[PDB]
């Protein structure tokens, strides 16, 4: 149905690419079909969305019901069902499920690829998406029931792509761009995110969690991908020895040669390059020094923050000793509040077929798959039945980078096995020496 | 007129194709990239929205990025594939915050590839491919589904980022500020995205207790689920007598509720939003990276702005003047949480000019007591 | 809403039963071939029947591990009775709520 | 009794003030009772006491049976009766009460006081005390139960003296030196000490609180009192105006004439005194600075930590607006965990008779007497009822500085009145415009 | 052998004194104080123990501050007051740390009482007036009951302090750290004076659950308040038989007592003592002075030290060598916790040689979460 | 352990019953003196059974200002009839058990 907007069309003016406007050509393009498709789905959908998304703007309201159970055959989740609340004012969106395809790690495509794939949804699709999910997967926005068998069977057979996660199971992991344009990449975070991703497609196919569970790989502490903050299980790339310093590289930035950071504050007037201002009073560590001519670093006490090479990028290099950190526990709010990953393993090996990582990973899921709560995200695990205890699960010694801090409370638990006498004492014993 | 694609209703399990995962990452990678994969020394900002990688080889490559909607059609793709087909050899890229970026080996395909793109415009004005988002700048606005894909919002997603877009856009095109900007949003407190982890962060929260669908309580829902999802305990379950028929219900204590509608996301029977009620907060000061400092989550400064659609014009003014000010006074390379918390969050307040409400003191559990001033250390 | 030999059921878009207490073994007929299933098996009905058992129990559907374990049936073996799985598939089956939360 | 004490004998040996020697001269005086006296209880109290000691040190456990309750007509507290576990074998600790005697503010005495004072615990206690508890007030360590109203009497009508606090009351108030020997001194702590311990003669001496409650008075913010974390009631003085600089005296410590911190680090060589180095650079405001002959200060910035001026006492001092902050809730782990007093009232007036403060504690009182839990602490009350109550039951306007940083969670409440149509809504008028 | 003082048994209320609290604060002033009173100007510490404060009259009071055990007998009470009369008109002062300050105001005076002072011993050969506790050292031990009066304590305080001072002592007398050392002593977790905010603290622990006087639980205690003593909720009411007769009491999950002992305060009959299971912990790195840094709570860095009397040498020999090692490495000004803070936890432990156990990660309640590690910032 | 008008009191040091159930009111008569009384008022035994009764049904003395609120006695009119205090006063001759805690 054509419907008027005079709200949405405001969001049509402004330099900022229009979503609005762009879903505008899309309703435009299949009303034409200059290919004379047979469309699957109402050839009016992307009008009707546009439909309700006008009258939500009128009353401040959302029109989707709630929830919504649909999937594929086989698989447990990967399909986020959707119905409009509304379905005789707008038809064309009474069902407007998503579906999420798996994407490569990193994101990077060939215009044959992504053609191949809108070919599969103009015909069975509404012919919008999204580019991509804030979990990583190619998303296509709005179908129909009926349609998501013959979309499957399009994907896995034409595309030879696969769904990607959704409820209590192994999202889709994502990570940094890492090796493949980077001089800082620790590690290749676009093979261990593919490598792991192929290693547990049961997993993620197949919701057999207490509540959702996501990996992130970022290739370097400067965290492109977010996974401190936005997975359950972090893999941050990292290197154990020694800064590479270029000697004739350092003299060329104090020159005023090479740009600091490359340039990135080229929009203002900061002044000429202070080295020792911008990098050596800037070290969190303190642990570099410029004598006026060379610089030095006490990598002992490098924290590895990344900000002298972020600033120098031309003259300071990761080291050569490199693999990764794992952390865990990283969550939004819900329940017990957010959290962010916690330091588990300081260094890791990281190099294919990654079986370090692997290994944790499964010391993970088999303690929580059967200690978690319902709907219990590994964080509030964590928090609940204590560090300690992921640590035993782990098999990983106590280490002072495990805190942030030792504790403040004296609430100190012992094991019974490690104090003299046990905890089993007999009071009459007791009362000998001690009268009432 | 139904279309097979070969898929038998009556067979389902016959020719089914499962646990095939996504195409492997380095599948569609452009010849320079493969060739030079983990061989990068440096790279320059050439300039807003272009970058440049030096191999080992001395192989080279320069990046475009370009501003998207994230929400896109078919048809927008299919105009990158045609531009990706042109200059990049039908190679292209997308970043983790929704970005698109076309890659070259050689400058006059990068002179032809940016004028070009900085052309496009859409029938109704706006840029479809404005380039930029690197640096020192703001970049694309990491968001959710809002009013066009889920039920649980409190506002919508795509509209607000445009509106906001629109009034940070010069900053999306230059790098002027101390650190790059991060601003995420979210339509509710489940925070999909990375709001909760962003120098600016918008989220949309309700004001009032969820409705109860009494007829449908112990129907729709499972009671004790909806009792477990209230971070404080305020829903237990109850009888109502209705029509000479007693139900096995919900009840709210209003008093303990903070709306964070969490209830309703497990039981479609407590229903929360609210045009007049609905709004959305400002959280600023949060950061992933190990940069100088650890990582910080953002904290509450705005308690409410009310939904104005389409241009939420308070969200954006306040937005915009944060900025400001965080641009006028941080030190270069320091991050908007860092110089919040190096001046004090009083001197945050009064720089900005914001309002200190009761609502930003922290009252949720024990932790609540450490974000208190346990000390004498204050500025006036 | 939906009918079925003589039988009228109330149900949602999902093709979920709007109460438990409208459930009869009718349902798991007429339903079955939707969710992939021909002939309801004993192994089937052992499922059904401890979702029912559990919910009538315990006013909320067990956690797949609780389904697992109770039953003997694990997770790939769930999936080779309902197709679909133990929430679109047997929950839905058994008359139970729909599944809630992020799906 | 006379007992062996051979592992108590070892700590007569070494340099510091040994307990066991002092104790063993104690119980050597009344043994000779040079004065004739007519001791009230065992003249070798003190020697049982050592015996009761030595036993515990040999089994490694106490010896005082749980608890006790005595005390003085007319008051709930002030008394801690305690009873040996083994009154048999030491007959002199059978009954080990100790008296708390409010002290003078900042424990100035006379030598005529204190003797009197001893004359009276001579004859009535076992010689032994405690100067002073960690609350402050003067500890007669240990007597009888039928001596305690005779000690009271002599307490009241001959030295003019009163009990001390214990129990759920107001416990004895106590302050930093102050005015009477400190430059630092930003109002008068001894008399805000002492007309809040007068004014609240009746809380103290007959507990009517859900818990203990302490009053700790600091004339600056260097906290020698510890009123910010040993009182559930801080006040730290402070200024609202600038520090004062006299230009000359800074040449002078610059030159080397006058000793940082007034010699305070003189057992070590830190080389000469470097102003920028040790104080400029130190200001965790960097609201100073020095450009090689004059130091300047940001006032508005400075966060009166009193750094600069403990540096250079003879240069720098505390401005001429004078008042204090008021800091509530510090208290120690039991149960919720320790806290430290919370920023309460930025700035009050701090000059007698102190009403402004009592305005405050009072306003507190009222709350936490009805509202706080039995056993509550007035910190823990705080967490469980919220800082904005506390706020609202004082009439205290929210300010950015009562936080250290705001809130990350979105669990906020709102009051029902801020918000548009309140909480009472119609589900029927919902389901209007989105259906089931 | 009774000797009434007047107070008549028969007639309680008669002639009773009450509300009259502690002698006025001025009363006892010297002369030279009471008329200097707020108008000093500056302060010098012309040596360890000794200061001297300058009026704006020009009038001068020297300070000699001397240490004490705390715990002390009328006999010495008696003897210093000799030594007040002597040299300060007959008074004297104690300070917050229950050291003794005797003041003068000339030289001459001054030079006569130190020698006077250190000349006194006591039988044994210890000191009786040691003079220090000034400026950046180790001052006096703020302490409590332990084995003296107390029937909560897991330790010793007088015997410990003791054996801590000897160990110390050269830094009560001098000034040689890079800033004050505060050594405070507690025997149970109830931490009475200011081990929870010291640079150094011990405080006595119990490693076992508390044992259950079943016959006396329903006699000698109110069982809910027991209950309600527990921060963990181990504690619960039951029900035992007990020789043909059933008893109301207490359970305890052994598993969620961490023998904190506050059930034993509330019920006597949950005894929890412990020879060989009792210890001391040793906790380090808080502040009470806002002093460039705000105030900090101590952190537990040893789980466990056995008692040993009398002279605790473990205790003893662990806390020297931390202020060993903080004194060579911590900066001028700088308080033992900033040191650690700055230095980084991990190489606090390095640097001391402690070891890191399970029992020193936080584990109680929401709290815990943010004292374990949210970044990769950390050294190796 | 003590004995009154020729029957037995099984006491602490404290002079507090060691078990509720072995109070009477004989017990109050012979504690009074000892507590600075010497006739018990009708506003006495108002505070004692208050208390008892409080006992009985909680297992707990009440606060302070739950005896005052309840009583109608405000802590001054309590300490006028038991001058040692709700507390070694009213407690013990109530036959409540000792309080307990950093009294
Ligand atoms: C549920 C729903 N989400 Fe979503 N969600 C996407 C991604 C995120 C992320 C970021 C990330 O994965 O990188 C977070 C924060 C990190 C975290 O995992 O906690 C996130 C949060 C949640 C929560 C809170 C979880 C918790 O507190 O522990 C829930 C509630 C719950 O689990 O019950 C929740 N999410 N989410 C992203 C996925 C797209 C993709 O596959 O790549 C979104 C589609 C947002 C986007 O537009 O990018 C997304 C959205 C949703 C809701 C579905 C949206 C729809 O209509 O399709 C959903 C499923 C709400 C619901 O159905 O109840
Ligand atoms: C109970 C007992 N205390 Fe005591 N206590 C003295 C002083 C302190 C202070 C420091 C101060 O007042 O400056 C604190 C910490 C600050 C605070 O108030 O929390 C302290 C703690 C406690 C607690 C924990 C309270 C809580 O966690 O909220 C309790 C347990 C409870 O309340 O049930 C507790 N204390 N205390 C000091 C007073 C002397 C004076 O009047 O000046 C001590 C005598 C220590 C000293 O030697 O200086 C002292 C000791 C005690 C125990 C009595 C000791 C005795 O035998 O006389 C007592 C009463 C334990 C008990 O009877 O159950
Ligand atoms: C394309 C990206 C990767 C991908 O797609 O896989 C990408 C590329 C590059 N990153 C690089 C530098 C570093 N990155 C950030 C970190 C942030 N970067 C991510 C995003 C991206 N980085 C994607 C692009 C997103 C977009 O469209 O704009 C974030 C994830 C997020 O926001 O949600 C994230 C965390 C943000 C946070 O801390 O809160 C960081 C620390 C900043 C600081 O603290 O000061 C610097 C250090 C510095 O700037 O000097 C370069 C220089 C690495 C290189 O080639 O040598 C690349 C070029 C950088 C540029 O263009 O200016
Ligand atoms: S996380 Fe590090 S390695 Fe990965 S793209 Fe970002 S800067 Fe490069
Ligand atoms: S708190 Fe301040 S005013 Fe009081 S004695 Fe200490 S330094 Fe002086
Ligand atoms: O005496 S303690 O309770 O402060």
């Amino acid at each position: 149905a054509k419907h008027a907007t005079p709200k949405l069309d405001q969001l049509e003016s402004g330099p900022w690419p229009s979503f609005v406007s762009d879903i505008k050509q899309e309703a435009a393009y299949r009303a034409a079909n200059p290919k004379g498709l047979d469309y699957q789905v109402p050839v009016d959908c992307p009008e009707d969305l546009l439909g309700v998304l006008e009258l939500s703007y009128d009353e401040g309201e959302t029109h989707w019901k709630h929830g919504g159970i649909v999937g594929v055959f086989g698989y447990g989740g990967g399909v986020i069902g959707r119905y409009c609340d509304q379905p005789e004012k707008f038809p064309g969106v009474a069902h407007f499920h998503t579906v999420r395809v798996a994407q490569p790690s990193g994101k990077y495509y060939s215009a044959d690829y992504l053609r191949q794939l809108c070919d599969i949804w103009d015909l069975r699709g509404s012919g919008l998406t999204n580019m991509h999910g804030s979990t990583g997967d190619i998303v296509l926005l709005g179908t129909q029931t009926p349609q998501l068998e013959e979309i499957f069977f399009e994907l896995t057979h034409n595309l030879n792509t696969d769904l990607g996660g959704s409820g209590s199971n192994l999202r889709t992991p994502e990570s940094c761009l890492g090796k493949s344009r980077c001089e800082f990449a620790c590690y290749d975070s676009q093979a261990a995110c593919y490598e792991l991703t192929m290693e547990y497609q049961d997993e993620l196919h197949r919701p057999a969690f207490p509540y959702k569970f996501k990996f992130k790989f970022d290739a370097c502490p400067n965290g492109c991908v977010a996974s401190i903050a936005r997975s359950d299980f972090s893999v941050i790339g990292t290197w154990k020895d020694d800064i590479k310093i270029d000697a004739e590289a350092v003299k060329a930035y104090v020159a005023g040669e090479f740009k600091p950071n490359a340039g990135a504050h080229s929009g203002r007037d900061w002044g000429k390059f202070d080295i020792e201002a911008e990098v050596v009073n800037r070290c969190p560590s303190k642990c570099m020094k410029w004598d006026g001519s060379k610089l030095s670093i006490d990598n002992k006490e490098c924290v590895r923050c990344m900000h002298c090479i972020n600033t120098m990028p031309r003259a300071l290099h990761i080291g050569d000793e490199r693999g990764a950190s794992i952390l865990c526990g990283a969550k939004a709010p819900i329940l017990d509040g957010a959290q962010m990953g916690s330091l588990l393993v300081p260094f890791v090996a990281a190099e294919e077929p990654f079986d370090e990582i692997k290994e944790v990973v499964e010391k993970i899921w088999d303690w929580w798959m059967e200690e978690g709560k319902n709907r219990e995200r590994l964080g509030e695990t964590m928090k609940r039945l204590s560090f300690q205890k992921l640590l035993e699960v782990t098999e990983i010694a106590p280490v002072p980078q495990h805190v942030k801090e030792p504790r403040t409370n004296p609430y100190i638990f012992f094991k019974e096995e490690e104090v003299p006498g046990g905890w089993d004492r007999d009071i009459t014993e007791y009362r000998k020496r001690h009268l009432r | 007129a139904f279309i097979s694609s070969g898929y038998n209703p009556e067979k389902p399990m016959a020719n089914r194709i499962t646990d095939i995962g996504p195409r492997k990452f380095d599948e569609f990678f452009p010849p320079v990239i493969a060739k030079n994969f983990g061989s990068w020394l440096y790279h320059e900002i050439l300039e807003p929205g272009v970058l440049m990688h030096v191999a080992e080889s001395g192989d080279k490559v320069y990046t475009v990025r370009v501003g998207a909607a994230r929400l896109m059609s078919i048809t927008h793709i299919r105009e990158m594939c045609d531009i990706a087909d042109k200059y990049c050899g039908g190679h292209l890229r997308f970043t983790t915050r929704n970005n698109v970026e076309f890659m070259v080996a050689d400058e006059a395909s990068l002179k032809a590839l940016k004028e070009d793109l900085a052309s496009r415009k859409f029938d109704g004005g706006s840029l479809k491919f404005p380039i930029g988002g690197t640096g020192a700048g703001v970049s694309n606005i990491v968001h959710t589904q809002g009013w066009v894909h889920c039920h649980t919002p409190a506002t919508d997603a795509s509209g607000p980022v445009k509106a906001i877009m629109d009034e940070v856009f010069e900053d999306f095109q230059s790098m002027r500020l101390p650190a790059p900007v991060r601003i995420s949003l979210a339509c509710c407190i489940n925070m999909c995205g990375a709001v909760h982890c962003s120098d600016i962060g918008v989220v949309g929260i309700h004001r009032k207790p969820p409705m109860i669908d009494h007829e449908w309580t112990d129907q729709l829902c499972e009671i004790p689920l909806a009792v477990a999802s209230c971070p404080t305990a305020a829903v237990r379950p109850t009888k109502l007598e209705i029509g000479d028929k007693k139900v096995n219900t919900i009840a709210i204590k209003n008093e303990r509720c903070m709306y964070c509608g969490n209830c309703y996301t497990m039981c479609p029977a407590l229903p929360i939003s609210d045009g007049e009620g609905d709004g959305v907060v400002i959280m600023v000061g949060g950061k992933v990276s190990n940069r100088i400092s650890m990582p910080k989550f953002s904290k509450v400064v705005v308690a409410y702005i009310p939904n104005e659609p389409p241009r939420w014009p308070s969200l954006t003014k306040t937005i915009k003047h944060i900025i400001e000010v965080y641009s006028a006074n941080a030190y270069k390379y320091e991050r908007l949480g860092e110089w919040a918390e190096r001046i004090g969050w009083e001197r945050f307040f009064s720089l900005t000019g914001l309002e200190f409400s009761h609502h930003l003191i922290d009252d949720f559990r024990d932790p609540a007591y450490y974000t208190w001033r346990q000390s004498t250390q204050f500025k006036f | 809403e939906v009918t079925y030999k003589g039988k009228s059921f109330e149900v949602d878009e999902d093709g979920f039963l709007l109460r438990f207490d409208d459930w009869c073994p009718e349902w798991v007929e007429y339903v079955k071939e939707s969710e992939g299933i021909s002939d309801i098996s004993p192994d089937h009905q052992k499922i059904i029947d401890f979702l029912q058992d559990y919910y009538k129990k315990n006013g909320i559907a067990p956690m797949v591990r609780i389904l697992s374990k109770n039953t003997g049936f694990k997770l790939k073996e769930v999936y080779e009775l309902f197709p679909s799985g133990p929430g679109k598939g047997a929950c839905k089956m058994a008359g139970l709520p729909k599944p809630t939360g992020c799906v």
